[PDB]
DNA sequence: GATACGAATCTTTTTTTCCGTATAGCCGTAGC
DNA sequence: GCTACGGCTATACGG
DNA sequence: GATTCGTATC
């Protein structure tokens, strides 16, 4: 069984709206599909929560009740050009949002495993850096400084020396 | 290496009961047992080498015939046998008289690994039914026999308690006192108490305490004596106490516990000693 | 006997309106309760954000008096293996309601510590007996949960406590305990809290203990820093100025004097300097890398221990060498 | 038996190679009631164990050397039998983590709990072999049971000893003797048993070939004495351990040939050395120092060798399989020398 | 109505998908095992699933049992799910063996143990070991032939613990049988290989022409050839191939053809990491699929040791020392990560990148080998025993406590030399402990 | 006769849960 | 009618 | 996956 496409998820979702007769917005349905990430049960749960908490399903209410998938945020953080933007994204999207450092490290490892448009040497160097950071987090040092250093080393290896 | 013996349970009751009790004890303790056939006595040894050791002495006059000959010193034939086969043979032979008979049990050493030809007869009611058995045993070497010795007990702080005979008025009460700690399922250590006569069974744990005490009359043959031992050895002590009238308890302060059982055959007396190491320190 | 309790387990909210900070989650679960439909909730966030208090108050609000038999709470303190999940959870979420109708509530506190087989067995119980039972999962680490369990559970994110929630809770505590707090001490307390209410309550209790006579005495920032043993911002600024501008001998002397004045720890100074330097504007992007890397290994070495003076000299040298790239 | 224990000083006054350390030991043994836990650190073969035995004799009288060797059984968290040998003696206990690996915590725990129940001295040889958990138990065991037990552990390079244990002990240093003192001890030995001894220079050669090791020097003296038909010669060759010769040959091969096939041969040599139960840390140490005595290497090559040695011995300390770090160090040396 | 692999089962030896050499040396072994005095007591068959291991034994028993049987046809298969009232579970196999031992003269029947008893429980596994050990060492004058077929499959991860055993990782004959059973004079082992493309294509064509009307009705007859070739290329399992062909034929749409994925062997994975894999030029994708499909083998210290041992076989050792230094440095760095998945990923990626950068056409590689660390451990155990003997004799004839560290450093070589001259010129241990050190 | 194809070889010694056996306790019936 | 002992069963242990 | 030796087929 392959991952559900956006069109099939949209069709089933629209069937559920027509059966339940709730107000919706196309942008809200697009946001629900985007957050679901091919999971039909997650889409149904998010839609039900949005209807039961705010009523009309727009992008604003959906993004105010449910959060954007953190793998995409981590992928955006790792692919940043300069270190300042990556640091700002990491802070304001994972540290102020209440995401554990070990979760960030595991998500970074998964993203690097499934990261395209990068060289093999760069990919393995970032894997090694993420592994060292993972060891440091597991041993007890789970502060924001370790994640900042990991991002700094990743950018240093990206832009070479 | 010519070992042969004959046992008649009906002719001599007490020593046959002693032999049966020794076999039951060595079977309950652990699998396999050491049979040392010295020319003047038979010693049955159960050496686990913390767990206890049973050293029972059986004189040669117990059996009707005791031809023991070997090239070793004092005709010492040492053998290791599975207790379960010997226990089954003894149960069959006990049921032979229970159904009604007086036949003797002939045992011969028929061939290092050998076997004993324990054969006896049985008569149902005037029919002849020959019961033949062969228990596989191994022959312990002379040096290996020398590696097994009875552990000597120091008398610096060891104190004797003469437990009441079970045939007396206080015997049943003392047996109940001994088995009073066995009715607890979650017990693994019994911490004894003797101050200088009282015997106290104390089982102290995280959230429960036990203070079994003996208020009856006791004798010490002729100061605090505490030793904590496992519950399984106490079960063996209770079983030994029921089958022996003369029972002597020796307690060493934080060293060991000795359960001495003696059968007055007078004649050499048959004795059973169960050395028990402390499970842990006070 | 609530006066005989630590302040952390003294101000635990009893109703949903007593939980501050997570306004969105509270409003959503209240709308769920009023509508009569409650999905399989999943609470995620840093420690001290108010997940257990929120779910306990929600269960009390749903079942006012039948909380004992309508709620089954299991946490890491109890065994939650494959057998417990197979037997006890199924037996609880297999029988009918006693008389309260509604649904049965099962709370899995710290479900991230559960084994994978337990979660695999729990997912079918969740998706099978959902007609009369709803599950709530609380966890601080989402990577330790099965993706299917996250799929069948509605995720609620507990953000770190904002400023205003901390102010309101501190004001309530001050009113209850008849205590006074300076605005500077208030700012110091929120900064060290790091979005944690338990830290705020513990520091407030320690500060009340610090005062010789609790009443008629205000709690200043000096009291906070003396009780918790944290460096003052002025000390951090002076240390950074000495490291950045002065030479090696006087910078070392200043660091030693600052640390020995109050017995400050080097790791606290490192964290303060890291926080201050984040506000700095660096135009080289190599100074940032050098600072972050060198301070990270120094912090790690401090975590493993070693020579303290050597680590302080390492901090000074690392900062100086990193800022030599800005030329 | 061997000459090493034949001339081992049994008494405190019989120690004549440190002087100041002997006076300090006499100071400690003046009032044994206030004797704290002792930690002796110094070069291997110096005689720290001899000093400990002499101190114990100075405290408890002659009889400490009446060693009985016993067999003990231990059980870990799971069902397992640990046949640990105990060499106890009146008022003295000996524990060594050589035979036992990561299970070294429960054995010392049970032994110290049983012995701790005047005081009984416990000697722990090779205190660096503990895995930071037996140390965690030991710190509390000695902090709480200081009344009925005393701990005296000998070690070399006490860096892997945790800070709380070092804080809980008196730090005693045992420097290795000079070459003249080793020569004097050898002269006393050969006076006790005549060995001809044509020239006094060969005693100095033996002393210099041991790098301040009494045991190694005595073994060398006995080996030359037995091989040279109960005599000695000025031109007699210096005898060295077999693994030293193997490491020197490995160094020569590394210097001469630098290739992948030579790397595989070096790996085979390292595997043989590991199979001979020689610890990999000292293998790396000896290989590094044998590389530094090569006269065909410039200062940059030596600096690179020592830097790689530090990096790889740290990695081996923080590692699990020792062959990876040794192979990496040899390959780095080969890639630096070419 | 019936499954194709069941309704098209072979009726004779000619329809069994097996190599001619395999048929020959199984026939010879089985014929020799039916002799009155057979050198080989039992026959062990090992290989992947669906390799005609079970069926060829059946077709051989259809022609061998009726011939050697006395006068007064099939196998006696062990069935493990039989639960007898007065039979403990561990005693079921013992009772089966004791009952089947009475199949020698006028009751001759081959014994086929296709499904073994529960070997994932240690007690019954040891019972199985000591039960088949007694069969080989039995003093019985004649016994019925015994055939044991073991499917070599990798057991997937079930529970999280580092006490995983050989049976817990993979399900093979080496993990089930110990060294005594496998290296026995009266045991003959015939390992099996997956069915080749030729036999698979021939048998799929035979099955297709046996149902010609049903493929011609669904107009799939013209497209049957490419399907047969693709199925035979993908997998080597005859049962899986026949099931997939039946699924494709009974379908009425454009559903893509899929078959079961076979696990990658240890040396196969070593070659994939070192020399790369054909039809996949993306190293990232190959490494990701290798980690996703064979995580049990990759997440082991044996694999890193295998890479360290076999990385010099890329060009018989003919490559730059910088690449070797980089590989060994990366492996040493990975050894310090305490078995994290990132360590294995980084090590494999670095090795693959290093071997890809230097890869050139016309390269003549070498033969890989298993790591020798177990031999080193055995030698260390022997050294430990000899050092214990030395310390015992040194602590019994006299009082001298020497540390094992000193035994390995100096007393392992100096003390034998002392005991040599002392003895020849005139204690127990005279040879160097652990043998001499060579090169 | 050249080549694609196939076989043989390249190998090993803490924590949770589960499967089957051991064992003690209690009830039912034969015998004294 | 009461007690002993054999068979059935629930529980802890082991690997 | 690589090498080496042996067959069957084109
Ligand atoms: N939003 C809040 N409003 C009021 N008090 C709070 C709030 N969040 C936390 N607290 C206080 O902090 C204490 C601990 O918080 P809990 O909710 O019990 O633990 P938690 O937030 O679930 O963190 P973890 O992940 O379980 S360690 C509570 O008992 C309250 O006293
Ligand atoms: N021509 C054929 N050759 C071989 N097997 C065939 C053939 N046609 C059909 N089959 C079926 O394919 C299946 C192959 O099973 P086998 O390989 O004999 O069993 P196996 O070797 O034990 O595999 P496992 O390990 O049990 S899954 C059997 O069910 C056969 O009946
Ligand atoms: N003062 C001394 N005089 C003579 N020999 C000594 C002296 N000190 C030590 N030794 C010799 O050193 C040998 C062993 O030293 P040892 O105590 O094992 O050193 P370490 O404690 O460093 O391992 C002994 O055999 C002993 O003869
Ligand atoms: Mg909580
Ligand atoms: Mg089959």
């Amino acid at each position: 069984y392959s991952k559900l496409s956006d069109e099939d998820v949209l069709k089933r979702l629209l069937q559920i709206i027509k059966l339940e007769d709730v107000k919706y917005t196309n942008d809200g349905l697009e946001a629900i599909i985007f957050t679901a990430e091919g999971d039909m049960r997650q889409a149904i749960n998010n839609l039900q929560s949005t209807v039961a908490g705010h009523g009309l399903v727009n992008a604003d209410n959906v993004f105010k009740i449910v959060d954007s998938p953190h793998p995409l945020i981590v992928k955006k953080m790792l692919l940043a050009s300069n270190l300042e933007d990556s640091i700002q994204i990491l802070r304001t999207d994972l540290w102020k949002k209440g995401y554990s450092s070990i979760d960030i490290v595991t998500t970074s490892f998964r993203v690097t495993k499934n990261l395209a448009q990068v060289k093999e040497s760069v990919r393995l160097e970032m894997i090694k850096e993420i592994g060292l950071t993972h060891m440091r987090i597991l041993e007890g040092v789970g502060t924001y400084l370790q994640l900042a250093s990991m991002l700094a080393k990743i950018h240093k290896l990206n832009n070479k020396a | 290496m010519k070992l042969k013996l004959i046992v008649n349970g009906c002719e001599a009751p007490d020593d046959y009961k002693l032999l049966r009790t020794t076999i039951n004890t060595v079977a309950s303790l652990r699998k396999t047992a050491i049979l040392r056939f010295n020319s003047e006595r038979l010693t049955i040894i159960s050496t686990p080498k913390d767990t206890g050791q049973l050293w029972c002495t059986i004189p040669h006059d117990v059996f009707r015939l005791y031809t023991v000959i070997s090239a070793r010193e004092l005709n010492t034939i040492t053998m290791e046998c599975n207790c379960d086969s010997l226990l089954s043979v003894f149960k069959r032979y006990d049921r032979v008289m229970n159904q009604g008979s007086s036949s003797n049990m002939t045992i011969k050493l028929q061939s290092p690994i050998c076997a004993l030809g324990i054969t006896f007869e049985e008569i149902v009611h005037n029919k002849v039914i020959m019961h033949s058995f062969k228990v596989p045993v191994k022959l312990l070497f002379r040096a290996q026999d020398t590696r097994i010795q009875e552990p000597m007990i120091n008398y610096i702080q060891l104190m004797m308690y003469k437990l009441p005979p079970i045939s007396g008025e206080f015997g049943s009460a003392f047996h109940g006192f001994i088995r009073r700690v066995e009715r607890y399922s979650n017990v693994n250590h019994i911490h004894l108490m003797g101050v200088k006569v009282e015997l106290k069974i104390i089982v102290n744990e995280l959230d429960w305490h036990l203070e079994i005490c003996w208020n009856g009359p006791l004798d010490s043959v002729i100061s605090t004596h505490e030793v904590i031992i496992r519950c399984k050895d106490w079960k063996v002590c209770s079983k030994l106490y029921a089958a022996f009238e003369e029972v002597v308890l020796a307690i060493s302060h934080d060293e060991s516990c000795v359960f001495h059982c003696s059968l007055d055959r007078g004649r050499e007396r048959g004795q059973i000693i169960y050395y028990i190491a402390r499970s842990k320190g006070l | 006997s609530k006066e005989n309790l630590p302040w952390v387990e003294k101000y635990r909210p009893e109703t949903l309106d007593e939980v501050y900070g997570q306004n969105e989650v509270i409003t959503t679960v209240r709308k769920f309760v009023d509508e009569g439909k409650l999905p399989h909730l999943l609470f995620y966030g840093p420690p001290g954000t108010g997940k257990t208090s929120t779910i306990v108050a929600l269960a009390r609000e749903i079942y006012g008096k039948n909380y004992s038999n309508m709620v089954l709470e299991l946490n890491a303190s109890d065994d939650r293996g494959i057998d417990v999940v197979r037997n006890q959870i199924k037996d609880f979420a297999s029988t009918r309601q006693i008389f309260s109708k509604g649904f049965k509530l099962i709370i899995l506190d710290e479900a991230d510590a559960m084994t994978n087989a337990a979660q695999n067995a729990l997912r079918r119980v969740i998706e099978r007996y959902t007609k009369n039972t709803r599950f709530c999962v609380l966890a601080n680490y989402a990577h330790k949960l099965t993706p299917a369990l996250l799929s069948r559970c509605t995720r609620f994110r507990f953000q770190p406590l904002p400023q205003e929630a901390i102010e309101r809770r501190i004001a309530n505590v001050l009113v209850h305990e008849k205590l006074k707090l300076s605005p500077n001490a208030e700012k110091a307390l929120i900064e060290l809290s790091n979005g944690d209410m338990r830290r705020v309550l513990n520091v407030l209790q320690s500060c009340k203990a610090t005062l010789d006579n609790p009443d008629e005495d205000e709690i200043s920032d000096d009291v906070i820093y003396e009780c918790c043993g944290a460096p003052r911002p002025s000390d951090l600024k002076a240390v950074l100025k000495s490291i950045l501008e002065d030479d090696w001998g006087t910078a070392h002397y200043t660091l030693n004097k600052v640390r020995s004045a109050k017995g400050l720890a080097l790791i606290d100074l490192i964290e303060g300097i890291v926080k201050i330097l984040e506000d700095y504007e660096l135009q080289n992007e190599e100074t940032r890398v050098h600072l972050l890397t060198k301070l990270a290994d120094i912090e790690y070495s401090i975590s493993k221990g070693g020579n303290d003076q050597i680590q302080g000299s390492a901090v000074i040298g690392a900062i100086k060498a990193s800022f030599e790239n800005e030329t | 038996s061997l000459w090493v224990d034949k001339y081992r000083p049994k008494s405190l006054n019989a120690l004549s190679h440190n002087e100041e350390l002997t006076n300090f030991l006499k100071s400690l043994s003046d009032q044994p009631r206030d004797l704290p836990h002792l930690l002796l650190y110094g070069p291997n073969g110096t005689g720290k164990k001899t000093r400990c035995m002499a101190l114990l004799e100075s405290i408890f009288g002659p009889g400490v050397y009446r060693l009985k060797i016993d067999v003990r059984q231990f059980v870990t968290a799971s069902n397992r039998k640990l046949e640990l040998n105990v060499v106890s003696s009146p008022y003295h206990l000996e524990i060594t983590p050589s035979d036992m690996g990561n299970n070294d915590r429960i054995v010392i725990q049970e032994l110290l709990k049983e012995v701790a129940q005047r005081y009984k001295c416990v000697i722990i040889n090779e205190a660096n072999s503990l895995t930071k958990d037996a140390q965690a138990a030991l710190r509390r065991t000695m902090e709480k049971y200081s009344k009925n037990i005393r701990l005296i552990m000998v070690c070399d390079s006490m860096s892997p000893i945790i800070a709380p244990i070092k804080s809980r002990c008196l730090l005693i240093r045992c420097p290795a003797p000079s070459d003249s003192e080793i020569s004097t001890i050898l002269s006393d030995v050969v006076t006790n048993e005549r060995i001809q001894l044509e020239t006094k220079d060969i005693l100095k050669r033996i002393a210099q070939a041991s790098n301040g090791n009494l045991r190694v020097s005595l073994l060398m003296l006995e080996s030359m004495a037995l091989n040279n038909e109960l005599a000695l010669k000025s031109s007699s060759p210096i005898i060295k351990p077999d693994w030293i010769i193997v490491i020197h040959k490995l160094t020569r091969k590394i210097v001469k040939e630098r290739s992948v096939n030579s790397l595989i041969e070096c790996r085979a040599v390292l595997y043989d050395l590991l199979a001979h139960c020689i610890p990999a840390n000292i293998i790396l140490k000896e290989l590094t120092f044998s590389l530094l005595d090569v006269e065909t290497l410039n200062t940059t090559n030596k600096s690179s060798i020592i830097e790689y040695s530090s990096v790889f011995d740290e990695r081996l300390s923080l590692g699990n399989k020792a062959i990876f770090h040794l192979e990496g160090f040899i390959a780095k040396v080969m890639c630096c020398l070419d | 109505g019936e499954q194709w692999y069941e309704k098209f089962k072979p009726n004779c030896l000619e329809q069994v998908a097996i190599h001619k050499r395999k048929l020959k040396d199984v026939q010879e072994a089985l014929d020799a095992m039916f002799l009155p005095n057979a050198k080989h007591r039992i026959l062990l068959l090992s290989g992947p699933s669906g390799c005609s291991k079970s069926t060829v034994i059946k077709e051989l028993s259809k022609i061998l049992v009726p011939k050697y049987r006395q006068n007064s046809h099939k196998v006696t298969e062990f069935r493990g799910d039989c639960i007898v009232n007065d039979l403990p579970q561990m005693e079921s196999f013992s009772e089966f063996l004791k009952g089947a031992r009475y199949l020698v003269m006028s009751n001759l029947s081959l014994i086929l143990i296709e499904d073994l008893p529960n070997v994932f429980h240690i007690d019954t596994r040891r019972r199985f070991q000591q039960l088949i050990l007694q069969w080989l060492y039995s003093s019985e004058p004649l016994l019925p032939p015994l055939v044991i077929c073991i499917t070599e499959c990798e057991i997937p991860e079930n529970d999280n613990n580092y006490r995983k055993f050989g049976i817990d990782y993979t399900f093979s004959a080496e993990t089930i049988m110990n060294k005594e059973i496998l290296m026995h004079p009266r045991l003959k082992r015939i390992k099996f290989n997956p069915i080749n493309s030729t036999l698979l294509k021939k048998h799929l064509k035979f099955i297709c022409v046996q149902n010609m009307k049903m493929l011609k009705e669904k107009n799939k007859w013209n497209k049957r050839q490419e399907v047969i070739d693709y199925i035979a290329q993908e997998t080597g399992d005859i049962r899986s191939a026949i099931t997939t062909l039946q699924f494709w034929a009974t379908s009425s749409g454009s559903l893509p053809i899929s078959t079961r994925e076979s696990t990658i062997s240890y040396f196969h994975a070593i070659g994939k990491v070192i020399h790369g894999s054909h039809s996949t030029n993306n190293d990232n994708e190959m490494i990701n699929n290798l980690f996703e499909n064979s995580n049990n083998l990759l997440s082991k210290e044996d694999f890193k040791l295998g890479i360290l041992e076999n990385y010099n076989t890329f060009n018989k050792g003919e490559f730059s020392i910088s690449d070797a230094s980089s590989i060994v440095d990366c492996l040493s760095e990975c050894d310090n990560m305490n078995g994290l998945p990132e360590s294995n990923e980084y090590g494999l990626r670095e090795v693959r990148k290093t071997f890809r950068n230097i890869s050139k056409q016309g390269h003549n590689h070498g033969t890989v080998y298993f790591p020798r660390e177990w031999k080193v451990r055995k030698l260390q155990n022997s050294f430990k025993v000899q050092a214990e003997d030395w310390l015992n004799v040194s602590l019994y004839k006299y009082n001298a406590v020497h540390s094992f560290r000193n035994i390995t450093l100096e007393f392992g070589y100096y003390a034998p030399l002392i005991r040599k001259c002392q003895s020849y010129k005139k204690i127990d241990v005279v040879d160097r402990i652990g043998g001499p050190i060579e090169a």
